């Protein structure tokens, strides 16, 4: 993963 | 049955509902030579006549509108000072300040350095 | 030749921004007249100007609207205490702002003692909007709302609040009757059900109501029976056991609400419940459903209920054939946001890709603001696209996989995005994404035009890119890149282009920390911030690059309130 990418607010997973 | 003279000293007849509309008037009223009118032209005084009477039931040149407003506003006359602002704010809308005193005849009294500077605080701050 | 007070009411129905700065430039007389009727300012930049310097200028607003944070701060790229404090402004309008009645406020820091100074210091106040905000409590809305007595709009859009307790709600007053708008949608924390239940049954003028999560679905109907004349209703949680009392008690609430244009919420989506809404869809212009989680065709028969939609916020749940559905469905369709699922995910859970996408530019006339979120993508589709919808005003992008060519010839997504540009001539907002070369800024630069606002992420070859962007984009306001191959030449080449625009956001790029202390050297008017948590940046070579820097043009000099990872490049 790269931070902030994809550029959403979702939390991850 | 209230009569108006202009500053050209033309008497007008109109309906006591209709010289009602100017506050300026009601006033005057509530104190008959006719109200004198020492600020609004026969020519001016006969569109406001010609407003208020449609009322009570601009097409027109930048002059004629420039003397309009003055004549509602000396007359207190709400509805009609309404429609002639805005009809002037909409000369305003979407111009530039040199397009605007260029219509309205203004002559530009800022020195550059201060036009700099409120042109950047508007562009900067405040758009 | 206008007495001031005529002037004052010309004014008076002159009420865009724009208008207002061009009449206080045609002469001083007009500067002067302007600056004390202007009624509302609206500050894109907290930084860019003190408020000593507003409220002297602007002395009789009442109203203010206040942006803090650039946009990249929503994907965590700007750390937390950078800045956005808006406490200074109230401290500032609390003494001279008297007759203030509107705050709307976007990404600041706004604290409890903010809340508190608000509420003791504006009698008139109206509308308080907090969009993505942080740094307050529930005992800050609490005192909003034991105080504010002529509070009409309370609306916490995506903001983060210190979850204490709901009772805040309970502090409206008996007599309190005014609210308008109320959006707690962000709220972990459950309110009093029976003051919330009190509350709008005596708020008569009540006309949207967005609940949070915690109101749950067997409860809705009781609040819908008490405000039938609502416009805008977010559900809370929309979840149930599924039994015929409660969705035939949630059919007839929902029915009796003749005026509803807006919907959203649905939190925990069962398929069960969603024809309840259906009723209501003839009229919906607004619909989000993006924290819904039901499938393709759940959503298909809740679209084919509506014909009037305007605007569609959905997961790629929809799919390609969903998309079909709607492009023969919602001929009036002007925005369309497809959400990712499952964003962190490389191989697709779902059946949406660049057809999706086709099939709705084809389809919807008046289509002219998408974001959409897929897989994979092809220059063949940009390209009909861009043919379909020359009326395209914002078109945002995102390939999940960065760097992605096009899936079907492997080459760079240039010409794809140039079509975009080239056939698009008022698209003023663009994000791109996938594989770029420098020749997609190439064409951005000859062809975007009005572009106001470019988004950009891992993309380029050189500087030469970015040089493009910034030396042929006329109506470049704000431009936010990360991770690409561009850095000191193309910025300090263009420095003259950086007072033109709201700011410039670069991180991870190859901007070194000697052309940020010579851009700011330069370019005195401009705050050009280096944000980086290794320590003081002379700690290494003047060469090494900078983790992020953040450029605005300011007419306030430099931040009063920066934390110890950013430095100011001025003296
Ligand atoms: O005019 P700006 O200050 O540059 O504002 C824009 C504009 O929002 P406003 O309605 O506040 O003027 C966008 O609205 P659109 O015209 O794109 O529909 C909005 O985009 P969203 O529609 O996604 O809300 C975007 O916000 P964002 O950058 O968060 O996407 C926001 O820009 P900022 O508030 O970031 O400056
Ligand atoms: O526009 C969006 O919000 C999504 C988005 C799409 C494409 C490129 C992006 C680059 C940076 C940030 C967001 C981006």
């Amino acid at each position: 993963q790269v931070v902030g990418w994809p550029p959403v607010r979702n939390y991850r997973k | 049955k209230i009569v108006l003279k202009s500053s050209d000293g033309e008497s007008f007849e109109v309906e006591e509902a209709v010289a009602l509309e100017s506050q300026t008037i009601a006033h005057m009223v509530e104190d008959d030579n006719g109200v004198p009118l020492p600020n609004v032209t026969s020519k001016i005084l006969a569109k406001v006549i010609e407003y208020c009477k449609r009322h009570v039931e601009m097409k027109i040149d930048q002059a004629t509108l420039f003397e309009l407003i003055l004549a509602a506003n000396y007359l207190n006359i709400k509805n009609l000072l309404d429609l002639t602002c805005q009809t002037v704010a909409d000369m305003i809308k979407g111009k530039t300040p040199e397009e605007i005193r260029t219509t309205f005849n203004i002559k530009n009294d800022f020195t550059p350095e201060e036009e700099e500077e409120v042109r950047r605080e508007n562009q900067w701050a405040f758009e | 030749s206008f007495p001031e007070e005529v002037l004052e009411h010309v004014f008076s129905f002159i009420q865009l921004d724009k208008d207002r700065n061009s009449v206080s430039l045609v002469c001083k007389s007009w500067y002067e007249i302007e600056r004390w009727c202007r009624r509302k300012v609206f500050i894109g930049n907290c930084y860019a100007v003190s408020p000593a310097t507003v409220i002297r200028r602007f002395p009789k607003v009442r109203s203010v609207e206040l942006k803090g944070k650039p946009h990249f701060a929503d994907f965590n790229l700007v750390p937390d205490g950078w800045g956005g404090y808006v406490y200074p402004w109230i401290e500032a309008m609390s003494s001279s702002y008297t007759w203030l009645e509107e705050i709307r406020l976007k990404r600041m820091v706004v604290t409890d003692d903010c809340l508190e100074l608000i509420a003791k210091s504006f009698k008139n106040f109206k509308v308080l909007v907090l969009s993505s905000c942080e740094g307050f409590s529930t005992d800050g809305l609490a005192a909003i709302a034991a105080t504010c007595r002529n509070l009409k709009e309370l609306d916490l859009r995506e903001s983060d609040v210190d979850d204490v307790s709901g009772h805040w709600l309970s502090h409206f007053p008996d007599t309190y009757t005014s609210l308008v708008s109320l959006n707690i949608s962000c709220l972990a924390s459950e309110v009093s059900f029976s003051a919330l239940e009190r509350l709008v049954t005596r708020c008569p003028n009540l006309k949207s109501l967005k609940l949070n999560r915690a109101v749950p679905l067997e409860k809705l109907a009781t609040l819908l029976q008490r405000a039938p004349q609502l416009e805008e209703l977010g559900t809370g949680g929309y979840t149930a056991e599924v039994r015929p009392d409660v969705y035939s008690g949630l059919s007839v609430a929902l029915s009796g609400c003749k005026e509803l244009r807006c919907l959203s919420g649905f939190w925990d989506a069962v398929p069960a419940y969603l024809p309840a809404v259906y009723s209501v869809c003839s009229r919906l212009t607004t619909l989000n459903l993006s924290y819904a989680t039901v499938q393709s065709y759940d959503l298909v028969k809740l679209l084919c209920q509506c014909p009037k939609l305007q605007r569609l916020w959905v997961l790629d749940y929809i799919e390609d054939a969903g998309l079909e559905v709607l492009a023969s469905t919602c001929k009036d369709l002007r925005e369309l946001r497809v959400f990712p699922s499952e964003p962190f995910v490389m191989e697709p859970n779902v059946a949406l890709t660049e057809q999706g996408l086709v099939s709705v530019s084809m389809g919807c006339p008046k289509l002219e603001s998408v974001l959409y979120f897929c897989r994979q993508m092809t220059n063949a589709a940009l390209i009909t696209i861009a043919r379909n919808r020359p009326n395209m005003t914002r078109f945002r992008l995102c390939i999940i996989e960065p760097k992605a060519p096009d899936y079907l010839t492997l080459e760079p997504l240039d010409i794809g995005f140039g079509a975009i540009v080239e056939h698009c001539k008022d698209l003023r907002r663009l994000s791109l994404s996938g594989l770029l070369t420098d020749k997609v800024f190439e064409y951005i630069g000859t062809y975007a035009k009005k572009m106001e606002m470019l988004s950009v992420a891992f993309a380029g070859d050189s500087d030469l890119g970015m040089h493009h962007v910034l030396s042929g984009c006329d109506s470049l306001r704000k431009l936010e890149i990360r991770d690409c191959p561009f850095g000191d030449k193309a910025l300090l080449a263009n420095a003259s282009k950086l007072e033109t625009m709201r700011s410039l956001w670069m991180s991870s790029c190859s901007v070194s920390f000697g052309a940020c202390k010579l851009l700011g050297q330069k370019m005195p008017k401009l705050n050009v911030e280096v944000i980086d948590e290794r320590g003081a940046p002379d700690s290494r070579p003047e060469s090494c690059p900078v983790e992020r820097v953040f450029i605005y043009r300011t007419v306030a000099g430099p931040r009063f309130d920066m934390p110890g990872f950013v430095w100011n490049m001025d003296q």
